[PDB]
RNA sequence: GCCGUUUAGGCCACGGAAGUUUGAGGCAAUAACAGGUCUGUCAUGCCCUUAGAUGUUCUGGGCCGCACGCGCGCUACACUGAUGUAUUCAACGAGUAUAUAGCCUUGGCCGACAGGCCCGGGUAAUCUUGGGAAAUUUCAUCGUGAUGGGGAUAGAUCAUUGCAAUUGUUGGUCUUCAACGAGGAAUGCCUAGUAAGCGCGAGUCAUCAGCUCGCGUUGACUACGUCCCUGCCCUUUGUACACACCG
């Protein structure tokens, strides 16, 4: 009973700090947000 | 009955065998300080090493 | 060395270690270890580990203690 | 050579002599830069070719103590056996500890092997030299490895399975893992010759 | 008359909060207010490791998102108005300001 | 010295090797590990650092008083090994030949239940959950 | 005046040395320099008091606070703050040339004494379980 | 005083002191407890309670304000868990809790304001007074 | 400083924190593969079904089943050790109104462990936590014995998570004490804070970490090379190959 806020997924789902997203829907979004791939 | 004789690596010459295991020196005779005759060494060796020699007449070629 | 399986067989306490032998099994190198005897003598430990503690007691050698329990022995003087 | 400094603080490094001046040059301890109080030293070994060459002995025969795993890194009790095991050398003795190490150092060196090189376009096994270093490295080699291997179970003490096994060398008889060790080398490489 | 005002600043870049947090400091300086700053904060670092394949195939590999957070404190012995008249120039963009009255 | 000394001793019908120290020497019997051998020689009141072959008979009395008996040495009911039973409902610290029956009475139980603990015993596989594709 | 603070660093163990014109006090967070415990590892931090001398610091005493790293590193980092305390106080209170002789002891002994280890723990990356080793590979 | 004198052979004087220093109560299930859930088997000696006093007599003297919660960690180590993998594991917290009850009856230790557990004005006397009693 | 068309550059040496681009990572061309992904995406052509549904929803079961073969691993086969004392040194991260304390949880008390009851601190360099980590270091006990190594298997009971524990969620207590004596033919990873050892944090998460991603702690042996095996780049050469030598 949790699922992506972009797509609703069930699965690979990132709760951490709270932005419950799909391991994949996040990478699409991911700079957006502001997560810069230092490394 | 073959006598233990010193010699001394003047110069090193290349790293022969298959597998480049084998850095062929030339050895400087302490008895002699005059015959010059290739040997093949195994491990790190520069010049000013001393090599243990069981046998002396047994000479390395070039490129052996 | 069933030398913690023979630490109550009578020899022992009578005299066995009690300068009966260990005179000697020092003496091969004149003050061999608390082990070397423990195996140059065939019988093992624990038997000797008390002993190491009887002979001291009883000022005919003197011993050290440390860490992996080694323990040392001499014979004289 | 001058410094009267000693290893644990009681054991002097004047009055060491190592005979060989084959490895006299890889021997880091006649000279008063090698003297050490301690067999540990977290110095930058190997970051060049034969700079392992500088580092003091008895701390190379220490750093061999660790192998098989489970004593891998565990270098204060590596050391500790040292401590306990020049204990009994000079008990069993009563000569310079590190004369003996050194002596068995040089007694249990191959001088000679056999490495496959090919000569004409056929590759076989051949005999060749041994250089100084890798003889120092093997002569360490085979000490620990033979003590190693007898103080596995065994109730005999790690310490003294090590003590027992330079004692012999440095004496040179034919009964130490390295002794035989050596000889056999010897044997095989003066055969392929 | 003279209280604890402290003003906390956060953001997600280094350039752009010193900027600001210079300007307030310098603000004031022209003020001769007692001002004791800036206290600077360990940098919290928001980490996201994520797979990279959206099909669990080929080498795994992994791509290391993460965001540096800044943390910026000032300290000024002045009034609730004193702070507000200084703390109106322009708030350049994103940059978090937080002036809450200490004890 | 053990002028007496006994190299076997035969305790509950078990053999106990007298060379041993009394701890772990009472330890082959077939209940009693060595947790519960320590706690028996303490409240006998025994000295620890004895081959149990130089150990006086009348010890021994009282080391199986106290297994046989635990419950009345103020052994704490935790301890024991036969914990609220289901035949009886007492507290007992089993030994060594017991152990062999009651367990075939638990699993003769599960049997005749029906159970699939017992089905499960019964066809000789895995009975806790383990996976059983390649092991064991 | 005689009062200089000087730091030594191994791994993560950092370890500073305030030192005040005493008689031969050094103790580490209090207790006693003889009695810090690797006691294989004493004599390395007995290492620059051997080499200078007991009587190098009859005029100094030692407190050497230390936080971080491990067992072994502490002690190699209270060898430098010991060994760097000794000649920083030398510099601004002895003399300057009375220091290079200080200095040749222990550089001829050990050169870190004075100088840091740049070495550090390296990251893990991906694909195994260390810095450099990999998960095993199979194939069939 | 405690900080000149080897942590170790202090502690034996001072579990030689506790002793001998009149006495106090002492559980009805002292001879039976392990310390700890991951311990194997109950400690070895049979005046460790005393030794376990010690050994804690000095950490409020080193420190201040230790919960049990905290006194758990101190004495807690390794678990070997047999198949899995070993973990570190916390001690028992009845030993610790009731060895700091003895000594506050006792005058080395008292419970503390802004929580935990401090050394008293004159507990802190004899701590440094067996301490000069060692050698 | 020697070497070199004395060019580009090479080896070394004092100095220096540092002389493999100082270390390690991020990014990373053209052309392709019928590589994987329609089961991440109300991304998606075509086809199938569309109310007695391949739609949704609920109950229960299964994905976990066991003759067997395989891969990554954990724990070991012990004394360089097991246990029981005493002693004590990190770093990276983490705390969604979490409801009437609530995620991280200090301190008090009850309790043998497990776990409870209580007063609270913290939306955090502020409280948890300066994260009192383990190996290690000491001191004893064991004594070459499938032993007190090892901890599979199983019996009895207790407590916690959750709406629910059965095909044991897991954590306790007692008891049971298996294989394993360093592993054949084969074969992996690895060149200095590295391998190896040790533990910690985070993801998943109500509960479960033998996993993965990070972190620190102790800390080496060996080599400073070659093209021999496996492959890669460039040139020359031969081809009856072009889905291209698996031709
Ligand atoms: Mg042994
Ligand atoms: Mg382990
Ligand atoms: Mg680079
Ligand atoms: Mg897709
Ligand atoms: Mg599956
Ligand atoms: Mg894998
Ligand atoms: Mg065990
Ligand atoms: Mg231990
Ligand atoms: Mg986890
Ligand atoms: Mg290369
Ligand atoms: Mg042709
Ligand atoms: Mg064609
Ligand atoms: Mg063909
Ligand atoms: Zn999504």
């Amino acid at each position: 009973s949790r699922v992506c806020r972009v797509c609703g997924n069930s699965h690979g789902l990132i709760r951490k700090y709270g932005l419950m997203c799909c391991r994949q829907c996040f990478r699409s979004n991911a700079k957006d947000i502001g997560f810069i791939k230092y490394r | 009955d073959t006598q233990v004789k010193l010699a001394v690596v003047v110069k090193v010459m290349g790293r022969t065998g298959s597998r480049g295991q084998v850095t062929q020196v030339r050895v400087k005779f302490l008895d002699d300080q005059n015959r010059l005759i290739m040997r093949n060494v195994k491990g790190p060796v520069r010049e000013g090493d001393i090599l243990t020699l069981l046998e002396s007449e047994r000479e390395a070629r070039r490129l052996r | 060395g069933k030398q913690k399986e023979k630490v109550n067989n009578a020899v022992l306490f009578d005299q066995a270690t009690y300068d009966k032998l260990l005179t000697e099994v020092p003496k091969y190198k004149q003050i061999t270890p608390s082990v070397l005897s423990e195996r140059l003598r065939i019988n093992g430990s624990l038997a000797r580990r008390a002993i190491k503690d009887l002979m001291e007691r009883g000022l005919i050698r003197m011993v050290s203690i440390h860490s992996s329990q080694q323990i040392f022995t001499r014979a004289t003087n | 050579p001058g410094g009267d400094v000693k290893l644990f603080n009681r054991w002097t490094f004047e009055d060491v002599q190592v005979s060989d001046i084959s490895l006299n040059d890889y021997l880091a301890v006649t000279s008063m830069k090698h003297y050490t109080f301690l067999p540990h030293s977290a110095g930058r070994y190997s970051a060049k070719r034969f700079r392992k060459a500088q580092c003091p002995i008895i701390e190379r025969l220490t750093n061999s103590l660790m192998m098989h795993g489970r004593n891998n890194g565990k270098k204060i009790m590596a050391v500790r056996i040292i401590k306990h095991t020049m204990e009994i050398i000079h008990l069993l003795t009563d000569a310079n500890p590190i004369q003996i190490i050194v002596d068995a150092i040089i007694n249990s060196g191959p001088r000679e092997d056999a490495t496959r090189i090919g000569s004409a376009g056929v590759v076989r096994r051949q005999a060749v030299d041994i250089s100084p270093l890798r003889r120092v490295n093997q002569a360490i080699y085979l000490l620990t490895t033979g003590a190693r291997e007898s103080a596995f179970r065994n109730v005999k003490t790690i310490a003294e399975c090590l003590a027992d096994e330079l004692i012999n060398a440095a004496k040179g008889s034919s009964n130490s893992y390295a002794i035989k060790k050596k000889d056999e080398i010897e044997r095989v490489a003066k055969a392929n010759r | 008359v003279q209280h604890r005002i402290r003003i906390t600043l956060s953001s997600k870049s280094v350039k752009n909060l010193e900027k600001v947090c210079s300007d307030l400091v310098k603000g004031a300086k022209e003020k001769q207010l007692k001002v004791k700053g800036p206290v600077r904060m360990p940098t919290k670092v928001l980490n996201i490791t994520t797979r990279k394949s959206p099909c669990g195939e080929g080498t795994n590999t992994w791509d290391r998102f993460e965001m540096r957070v800044h943390k910026r404190v000032i300290d000024l012995v002045s009034s609730p108005d004193v702070v507000k008249q200084i703390t109106s120039i322009t708030i350049e963009p994103g940059v978090e300001v937080e002036v809450t009255i200490s004890d | 010295a053990g002028e007496e000394f006994q190299h076997i001793l035969r305790v509950l019908n078990t053999n106990v090797d007298g060379k041993q120290k009394i701890m772990f020497a009472l330890t082959s019997i077939k209940g009693v590990g060595r947790r519960f051998s320590n706690i028996v020689c303490k409240k006998a009141d025994i000295d620890m650092n004895k081959r149990a072959g130089e150990l006086s008979a009348e010890e021994m009395d009282r080391l199986m008083a106290v297994v046989h008996n635990p419950r009345q040495f103020k052994v704490p009911d935790w301890f024991l090994n036969r914990k609220k039973d289901y035949k009886d409902g007492r507290f007992s610290q089993v030994v060594s030949n017991a152990v062999d029956m009651k367990l075939r009475d638990d699993l003769e139980r599960l049997k005749k239940i029906r159970n699939h603990r017992g089905l499960r015993h019964y066809w000789g596989v895995r009975v806790r959950g383990q996976h059983t594709k390649t092991t064991g | 005046p005689g009062t200089v603070q000087c730091f030594g660093r191994k791994k993560t163990a950092v370890a500073v040395a305030y030192c005040k014109p005493g008689r031969g006090l050094i103790k580490v967070n209090g207790a006693p320099i003889e009695l810090i415990r690797p006691e294989m590892l004493r004599l390395k931090a007995f290492e620059p008091i051997l080499l200078a001398g007991r009587s190098r610091f009859k005029d100094i005493d030692m407190r050497i606070r230390v936080r971080g790293g491990g067992k072994t590193s502490q002690i190699y980092s209270i060898r430098q703050a010991i060994a760097k305390s000794l000649v920083a106080y030398y510099q601004k209170y002895v003399d300057e040339a009375a220091k290079k002789e200080v200095k040749e002891i222990f550089a001829r002994y050990d050169r870190t004494l004075l100088v840091a280890d740049p070495r550090r723990c390296e990251p893990k990356k991906f694909g195994g379980r260390g810095a450099r080793a990999r998960f095993q590979k199979s194939y069939r | 005083t405690v900080k000149d004198v080897n942590p170790h052979e202090f502690v034996k004087a001072y579990s030689a002191h506790l002793k001998r220093s009149g006495k106090m109560e002492l559980p009805e299930w002292v001879d039976i407890v392990k310390t700890a859930r991951f311990k194997e088997l109950p400690p070895s000696d049979a005046d460790w309670y005393y030794i376990r006093a010690a050994s804690m007599a000095r950490k409020i003297y080193l420190r201040q304000g230790i919960g049990i919660g905290g006194f758990q960690k101190i004495y807690g180590g390794r678990q070997r868990n047999g198949s899995r993998p070993p973990h570190f594991c916390k001690s028992s917290g009845a030993v610790s809790r009731n060895i700091l009850q003895e000594l506050q009856k006792m005058g080395i230790i008292d419970v503390d304001p802004k929580g935990g557990r401090l050394i008293t004005s004159q507990g802190r006397r004899d701590l440094d007074q067996v301490a000069g009693t060692v050698p």
